[PDB]
């Protein structure tokens, strides 16, 4: 069926070059022209480039032109965008659009991939902090809150965080990494609490991440 | 639906009854086929693969001199000889030279010095050859009936899209049968081996490239060739069309090699076809079927529905295809579901007299949606006409002006099947023909004058055949004599022949 | 130069009526336009094809129309698992083909009061070196604010990093992490801080200037 | 290699191009016209040639053009 | 001491190419990489309609463009009369053998 | 690229020896001779034009020579 | 003139070097060349009058060794270009020349 | 719904001009701003002598 695999993930540094491949299989993709599509966080979508059917032609856009060119191997059938000169602006989901071109460019059922996360962050091997959040002390004894144990200045995207083993989360949500400042990345939520745990049940988030190396098991305070 | 787009879409109608109608399928060229009764069907020749092709004499054009030897002979002492002239990897060639007592020598006079040097082919082309038996022509079929969506993706050439179906030819199995759902199933009799003549063709590749090249302009390259079948160190017969032995003053004869004969190899195909290659078949970008359409299984679909009541959308506001044909696109806004569209070209809209014949025959409404859309094909006569596409009240009308005339259009077909008999040449007169003793006397007789005409020139270029031409038109206009007939259409099929490209 | 603009952006309607949702043209583009479909955090869908046909498995209940160069939606009834972003693009002439802007749809949820959620901020965290005033915000409508942090009766702006979440089944649940990038010098030197809701359903924004050492 | 053979001897007549399209008209006119250019006298020569044959008045300008395309490629 | 005149190209690679394309009778195509000489273009006319994007049947406007980029270029000198160097051996017959 | 002007129309007669001249003589006489052999028909269609012209029997078979010259290379 | 083509020389004339349907730069370009006249290498090929090919021809250098028909070739050794060929004219004034 | 076709210009300008020659028999004269399309250039035969 429709089946746009993506691949090379990761981040990408400024000054270095890339590429997105997307692994396309399960159709006749010599004659599906191929399309690239971003996925602006905040923003609406932004078209890139595409490659024609004929291997020679391929165009992209006025504000990317020059810079992202793409190469389609017919014998595997495959994509490789070329992310040579990123700069700040390409911080948005990559995609990959195939249909079908009796002409260059043209589709009349469009397909699509899953996306692929490449952001834009110049900074250092950094680990998740735990950063708390409560409210107030006076109505906490019995009801409805909101809290949820922060997690900021961290390095890549993401870091897997549980609420006390696959309970508390009702509004634990993995949360896209706020911009921040620097190449550090950021992330802040709610959740939804009985109340009735204040001493008893400890609110302890399992932080942990594989290329950071930092786990401190911390609990919120009122 | 595929071929309405195309600017090089011919009508073939009249029929034998409806039984048969021979027709000839071009590469670029599209086939409209309307009939009384039966639905148009459009076709198109798209691909033509060959598979499995043997190798012949492969040409080398860049080599390379390895490392030389020479030996020198003094003045009646004999000849020279080296151990490496009987190899037939290394070339050899012997000459006279001066040969004096300042070289060593003691008898003055024309000595004897052969240069050897080994023969190193680095890039060779391969020409492979063609089998009549190999030929897959692949036909899409494409009904324009009852258009579903406007216009679909054409690469569901799948089960799905029932007005559409692929047909693979080949010589082992001529005939065969496409099913289209409701529109009951096409035959065809296609004569592949009557075909672009593939018993004098071949098939070069040459760094990444494809060509469709003749027989005897591939057996005459002077290049160094072999047998073919062997991908090794080959034994490159005729290797002194690409060497130079030149000495200076009879004192050092420095054999050099001429150039990657690439660019002097691309400017000698002045008439190939470039075909391309999507694996171990090459796919040909050309050519010409010769098809016969059985279509007594044939029926049309639709026949049985009711007609519309009201309320139809005019978006995508319609235009001419190049030919006097309008495509138009509705919207019928009603659930009605299969119901049959009231289309006609009618002046004097108080009347609505269909003026104008239909192109889409029985054009049908398919979803039973609200906004069912549909594209139909219309040809208005020479004027001012209604596209009335309604019936009622709440019809929708669109004004149309095809310019240009009848005499315009007979004088265009004139043209056209002039173009036509210069291409294909005994197969024009089966492109439209039903059968009978007018469309096979005059293929004969066309037979006739092309075996007197490709076995007479048959060697000529674009600007030779006008060359002689003038020739002939000179003869034409002067030498008073009996044979004044033969010097004019003479002029007239070759410069038709050799000037509609 | 042909920018597709939407209008409207957003229309808090109920589900179950209609929505006509436009996309415009500068230049003469006739009729080929493209609608699609794009739920967050999935894969993004089309939804008619020339504004009058759909994919395989997208029901007839929507629809397009085409007037001159704009292309106006036709939705019969609305569903709750329909609610998402949507886009146009075009197919005019040569590439790239110029989408959008992406169009949501809102629904109607309580507008009774939000919360007053402080987060004192938990000075063993400031002794590490951050400091997070995360004033809570949630159950309120609608997701835009306005948050003025009037610290020592001054505007202080450029550092807000809100995170507004996706909408809830029942009630749509909108959060608002309002927080202020301050250092251990800048929270020494600052004693009054007063965080700001504005909320559209209520008459007159709760401003809670509490004082620094209280809960 | 030297003497290539050239493939519009055997063209393939089809609706398609050929390889050698957009160079297959103004090619021997070019050489034609530019071995003329280059060689000034050699229409006085052909004239005191091709007049001499013939004496007829019109097959001197026949002579004269089957010289004068003769001469840039000899064949 | 030999100076260089026109230098042409014998064996050329074409670049990353691209082809614009236009609606027919809606103006002509036009490349923004057109704009570079060391891009070669040419113009011709295609088939477009209602499958192809326009709405408009007939003859469009095709513009392709590919970058030109020679590897392999020969050199053409030009020969100044008055920098000759003739080296003329001269060999009187006396008191030398067949070695000399 | 196509037409690319042979240099023996401007060659350096000298003592020594050029770059191409023991393929100098057979360069066109193999082209002709090819040209002749896979067209055999064209010798009758220059025999029936050849005929025509001239009309002396000495004029007509320089008319054939230089039509069937002509041919190979159309220059 | 004074060719130089992949370490080979030659004697060319001049009338015959100014007619080269070849693209060539002015020969006073030290960088990127300009390319002047690049439509004799590049072909541009409309296959159906739906898709446009544009491929390069080979590499020219075998077909500009067999158009150089009657030029010397020639020796170069550093930035002095030794001829095989040429004559002269010379007077042998013999006033001085006596007898050993 | 009016799309445009080939616009032309009515009222031009000059900016920095240039101007370069190069010795006879010396080769033909070039420059590096002749590489962009926004310079028009036309080549002649002037004197030149010591």
């Amino acid at each position: 069926e429709v089946q746009l695999l993506e691949s090379g993930g990761g981040l990408v540094q400024p000054g270095g070059s890339l590429r997105l491949s997307c692994a396309a299989s399960g159709f006749s993709f010599s004659t599906y022209s191929m399309h690239w599509v971003r996925q602006a966080p905040g923003k609406g979508l932004e078209w890139v480039s595409a490659i024609s059917g004929e291997g020679d032609s391929a165009y992209y856009a006025d504000s990317v032109k020059g810079r992202f060119t793409i190469s389609r191997d017919n014998s595997k059938n495959t994509l490789y965008l070329q992310m040579n000169k990123v700069r700040a602006e390409d911080t948005a989901v990559y995609y990959c659009v195939g249909g079908y071109s009796n002409f260059y460019y043209y589709y009349t059922m469009d397909a699509w991939g899953q996306g692929t996360m490449v952001t834009v962050s110049s900074a250092s091997t950094k680990g998740p902090s735990v950063f708390p959040l409560a409210p107030s002390s006076k109505s906490t004894s019995g009801g409805t809150a909101a809290l949820g144990c922060l997690v900021k200045d961290y390095f890549p995207e993401p870091v897997t965080v549980s609420w006390n083993s696959g309970a508390l989360t009702s509004g634990v949500h993995t949360f896209p990494a706020v911009l921040q400042s620097s190449g550090l990345y950021s992330l802040s939520s709610v959740v939804t609490v009985p109340s009735s745990s204040l001493g008893t049940q400890t609110y302890i988030c399992n932080v942990n991440h594989k290329p950071s190396n930092t786990k401190v098991d911390k609990k919120v305070e009122p | 639906i595929r071929c309405i787009g195309v600017s090089n879409r011919d009508f073939v109608e009249g029929m034998s009854g409806g039984t048969w109608v021979d027709v000839v399928l071009e590469h670029g060229g599209c086939v409209t086929v309307m009939a009384q009764d039966k639905p148009t069907v459009d076709i198109e020749l798209v691909t033509t693969t060959v598979s499995n092709m043997a190798e012949v004499r492969s040409y080398c054009y860049e080599a390379s001199i390895s490392d030389m030897a020479s030996d020198s002979r003094c003045p009646t002492q004999g000849e020279a000889y080296l151990d490496k002239q009987s190899d037939t990897q290394y070339v050899c060639k012997r000459t006279l030279v001066d040969r004096g007592w300042g070289n060593g020598c003691g008898l003055f006079g024309k000595g004897s010095l052969v240069t050897c040097a080994k023969f190193a082919c680095s890039k060779k082309m391969t020409g492979k050859s063609i089998q009549p038996e190999n030929l897959e022509y692949r036909i899409m079929l494409s009904v324009h009936g009852s258009q579903h969506s406007g216009m679909i993706v054409n690469d569901t050439g799948h089960e799905t899209d029932e007005n559409r179906a692929k047909v693979e030819i080949t010589p082992n199995s001529p005939r065969a049968e496409a099913t289209l759902g409701g529109f009951g199933s096409l035959g065809l009799d296609c004569e592949p081996r009557t075909g672009l003549d593939f018993s004098d063709l071949y098939y070069l590749t040459m760094n990444n490239k494809h060509w469709l090249v003749h027989k005897e302009w591939f057996h005459d390259i002077p290049l160094p060739w072999h047998a073919g079948a062997d991908t090794g160190t080959p034994h490159w017969n005729n290797k002194e069309a690409l060497v130079e032995f030149k000495d200076a003053h009879a004192k050092r004869q420095t054999v050099v090699v001429l150039g990657s004969q690439e660019g002097a190899v691309h400017t000698a195909l002045a008439g190939a076809l470039e075909a391309e290659m999507d694996g171990a078949k090459g796919r040909l970008s050309s050519g010409h079927l010769k098809c016969r359409l059985k279509m007594d299984k044939l029926r049309l679909k639709g026949v049985s529905y009711s007609l519309c009541t009201a309320a139809f959308t005019f978006t995508k506001i319609p235009a001419e295809t190049l030919h006097g044909t309008v495509t138009v696109e509705v919207q019928y806004a009603g659930t009605d579901g299969p119901c049959k569209v009231p289309a006609q070209m009618a002046v004097d809209m108080q009347t609505l007299t269909p003026v104008g014949r239909l192109i889409t025959a029985n054009p049908v409404i398919t979803e039973s949606t609200e906004n069912s859309k549909m594209m139909l094909e219309l040809d208005p006569p020479f004027g001012d006409s209604y596209i009335v596409i309604g019936v009622g009240e709440k019809k929708i009308t669109h004004h149309w002006h095809r310019s240009g005339s009848t005499i315009g259009k007979a004088f265009e077909a004139t043209v056209r099947g002039a173009k036509r008999m210069a291409v294909l040449g005994d197969t024009a007169w089966d492109f439209g023909s039903v059968g009978g003793a007018l469309n096979s006397l005059g293929k004969g007789i066309h037979q006739i004058f092309g075996a007197a005409f490709k076995s007479l020139f048959g060697g000529m270029s674009w600007f030779s055949q006008i060359l002689i031409g003038t020739l002939l038109m000179w003869l034409g206009l002067n030498t008073k004599n009996g044979s004044i007939s033969l010097m004019c259409l003479a002029l007239g099929g070759v410069l038709i022949f050799l000037s509609t490209a | 130069d042909i920018v597709m603009t939407q209008s409207p952006a957003s229309l808090s309607l109920s589900p179950g009526e209609r929505a006509t949702l436009s996309c415009r043209a500068t230049q003469s583009i006739s009729t080929f336009l493209a609608w699609y479909q794009q739920k967050p955090g999935q894969a993004p869908r089309l939804l008619i094809y020339d504004a009058s046909t759909r994919a395989s498995g997208i029901p007839a209940r929507f629809s397009g129309s085409r007037s001159g160069t704009d292309f106006t939606l036709t939705i019969t009834r609305l569903e709750p698992e329909d609610f998402a972003v949507y886009y146009c693009q075009q197919r005019y002439n040569w590439p790239p083909y110029s989408f959008g802007q992406g169009t949501k749809l809102e629904i109607k949820r309580t507008v009774a009061a939000p919360s007053v959620f402080i987060f004192p901020p938990s000075d063993e965290q400031l002794k590490s070196g951050t400091a997070s005033v995360v004033c809570l915000l949630n159950n309120f409508y609608p997701r835009e604010a306005k948050v003025q942090w009037k610290v020592d009766n001054a505007l202080q702006s450029g550092n807000s990093q809100e995170s507004v979440t996706e909408q809830d089944s029942k009630d749509s649940t909108y959060s608002l992490s309002s927080t202020l990038t301050l250092s251990k010098a800048d929270y020494e030197k600052h004693k009054v801080y007063a965080c700001e809701v504005t909320h559209q359903g209520l008459s007159s924004p709760v401003t809670k200037s509490f004082n620094r050492g209280e809960c | 290699a030297v003497t290539l053979p050239s493939h519009s001897t055997r063209k393939l007549q089809t609706r398609s191009q050929t390889w050698l399209e957009s160079r297959e008209y103004t090619k021997h006119l070019i050489r034609v016209e530019n071995w003329i250019f280059r060689n000034p006298g050699f229409a006085l020569a052909a004239a005191a040639i091709a007049w001499l044959l013939g004496s007829s008045t019109s097959q001197k300008v026949i002579y004269l053009v089957m010289i004068l395309l003769i001469a840039p490629a000899y064949s």
